[PDB]
């Protein structure tokens, strides 16, 4: 049955083994699905990322197909580009674009972002989301860990491992999926849901960018989820530290009623995003520059 | 904890 699934994956991935053209694997990152490494392309000297996912170690093995669907069909300026997929023994390997600026998480936990920088990130994420949502793709794991940066401060959405598709025939999803603190209330309440869940999650990531942490981060995951489901929308620790424009923006995101929450396409027209700076404004926040 | 659920 593991062997059954290896065979299934093989018909869908590129033939061969990327080890034949890649040198110097170094682990840089982690997740639920598996590890992320840097590798050098032997003939060019260029660096790529390689996502390795052990088939035996997945909660829902069939979600590994998400990696291939996104590669094949949904490439975009603000979305991490995937190059090739391979079955290497008991692992799926995805060779993809290396985002050398690292994850938004390292920034969020180590410095304060100004509103020009926050708005830049939000706009980049929302440009991605509005294109994905318009095609029925829901990310389902929006958080700072999923947002990666180039060295010149460009912002890209990654880690599509738990994404899903809605359509006319499948209007809503039902799976309990994501990271507790960032999960939308209707999703925690086990209601059928759609792209709106990404918008809530982004709102939690706005709080990350302001406070350095998502709400109830000091609570156990299961208690946090309960509080998200039962209580009023979570508030900023420091409301005096946001402009009324940023507060207006967040109020459109952290709406409990999914039908009243703003959509990604609506949010692109929000006055708060007018503050967005160029990619260059993000550059000083990175570890190599701080 | 920063870990995903399925």
């Amino acid at each position: 049955s593991h062997e059954q699934f290896r065979a299934a994956l093989q018909l869908v991935v590129d033939p061969g083994d990327p080890r034949s053209y890649l040198d110097n694997f170094i682990k840089i990152g982690e997740g639920s699905t598996g590890i992320v490494c840097i590798a050098t392309v032997r003939s060019s000297g260029k660096l790529v990322a390689v996502k390795k996912m052990d088939l035996r170690k997945q909660q829902r093995r069939e979600l590994l197909f998400n990696e291939v669907v996104i590669m094949r069909d949904y490439q975009h300026e603000n979305v991490v580009e995937m190059y090739n997929s391979y079955l290497v023994g008991d692992e799926l390997w995805v060779v993809m674009e290396f985002l050398e600026g690292g994850a938004l998480t390292d920034i969020v936990t180590h410095t304060r972002m100004n509103e020009e920088q926050i708005a830049a990130v939000c706009l980049a994420v929302l440009q991605a989301l509005s294109v994905l949502h318009a095609q029925g793709v829901i990310h389902r794991d929006i958080k700072s860990d999923s947002i990666l940066l180039t060295h010149d401060g460009r912002v890209k959405l990654s880690d599509f491992g738990v994404c899903a598709q809605v359509s006319k025939e499948v209007p809503r999803r039902k799976s309990l999926v994501g990271t507790p603190y960032w999960m939308a209330p209707e999703l925690i309440s086990r209601l059928p849901y759609g792209p709106e869940v990404d918008i809530w999650s982004l709102g939690i990531m706005v709080i990350e960018m302001v406070d350095g942490e998502p709400p109830y981060f000091n609570e156990p995951p299961l208690k946090a989820m309960k509080m998200i489901r039962d209580n009023l929308p979570p508030r900023l620790k420091n409301l005096h530290k946001v402009s009324p424009s940023l507060k207006g923006f967040l109020d459109r995101l952290l709406v409990r009623d999914p039908a009243q929450r703003a959509t990604a396409a609506e949010l692109l027209k929000h006055p708060f995003l007018a503050k967005a700076g160029p990619p260059a404004s993000i550059v000083p926040l990175m570890r190599q520059n701080r | 904890r920063r870990r995903t659920w399925y």
